[PDB]
């Protein structure tokens, strides 16, 4: 199947028509997405099959064909870009200054951008084009807006 | 069975639309991978 680096839509034909359930990143021969998008299921790419290789429900991440390859991190100061891939819509870069998720185990970057549920797995990038994490696991704050963690393996 | 479709290159876009705020929120992460607001 298609193994060229890039951003991809995760689709299913089990529901009505073709529905986009999420997004992922192909890099160095490994496909990276969020666990809640595929639930660890195998994926089809053309005539080929991608099998899960590593996953963890608590991190909400899964990799296929090999181990997690994305190791860039937000520097805590600079603006980033959400390369949003919404259902039925073209990939679009949105620039933002991340906020912070303060946890008992440390801090995590957060992006306050609202997109449909099937945009989960869209990569967040630094100025150099490196994926610093995936968008799609976060919280709904006081006045119904969405804030996603910058989730990295 | 789920399938993947290419959607684009991963590149920084010079002069992209800049939006969104930077909130600082206290959160908890449970065993199910769900984030919640600590109050
Ligand atoms: C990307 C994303 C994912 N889930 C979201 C949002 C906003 N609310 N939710 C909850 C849900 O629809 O289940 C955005």
């Amino acid at each position: 199947g298609e193994t060229t680096d890039g951003v991809y839509r995760v689709m299913t034909r089990r529901l009505l028509g073709s529905t986009q359930v999420g997004v992922g990143v192909m890099q160095e021969g490994v496909f990276h997405t969020m666990w809640h998008v595929t639930k660890g299921a195998a994926l089809r790419s053309g005539e080929g099959r991608l099998d899960p290789y590593w996953g963890d429900v608590k991190q909400d991440l899964v990799s296929y064909c090999g181990p997690w390859k994305l190791d860039a991190a937000w520097d805590g100061l600079s603006e980033v870009q959400l390369l949003a891939v919404p259902p039925g819509e073209r990939a679009k870069n949105i620039q933002t200054l991340p906020g912070i998720f303060k946890t008992k185990d440390g801090d995590i970057g957060a992006v306050a951008l609202d997109y449909p549920a099937g945009t989960s797995g869209s990569p967040i990038l630094d100025k150099c084009g490196r994926v610093i994490g995936l968008y799609g696991n976060g919280v709904v704050i006081k006045n119904g807006s969405y804030v996603s963690a910058i989730t990295q393996g | 069975d789920m399938y993947i479709e290419r959607a684009g290159d991963i590149t920084w876009e010079k002069d992209a639309e800049v939006t969104g705020n930077s909130p600082r929120l206290d959160v908890a992460l449970d065993e199910s991978g769900d984030f919640s607001l600590v109050e």
